[PDB]
């Protein structure tokens, strides 16, 4: 039982950075993506303004 | 990433600002422009007038 939860600790540990990583991934995706469309309406109002 | 998405979105904001005050001033050239235009009006009918 003690070895168990010390690897559960490190496995866990392990699993946690990727899922870090996922997670600011996913909000470097939605980031852009809002990016893009605010670009887009951007370049729009330029062109008539 | 974040700190692209900040400067955009103040941008588009400061760039619908910056229209809207290119709105306003244009509204102001063109109502400067109605006076002008309306003195010389005036001016060519007071000049046809006498």
């Amino acid at each position: 039982m003690e070895g168990k939860w010390i690897t559960d600790q490190l496995r866990w540990k392990i699993m946690s950075c990727k899922m870090r990583i996922e997670q600011l991934k996913q909000t470097i995706c939605k980031g852009n993506e809002e990016m893009e469309k605010n670009s887009e309406g951007l370049l729009k109002t330029k062109e008539k303004n | 990433v974040e700190k692209n998405r900040k400067i955009v979105a103040e941008n588009l904001e400061k760039v619908q600002a910056e229209a809207e005050r290119l709105d306003q001033e244009e509204a102001q050239y063109q109502r400067e422009y109605s006076e002008f235009k309306r003195q010389q009006l005036e001016l060519d009918d007071e000049l046809k007038s006498v």
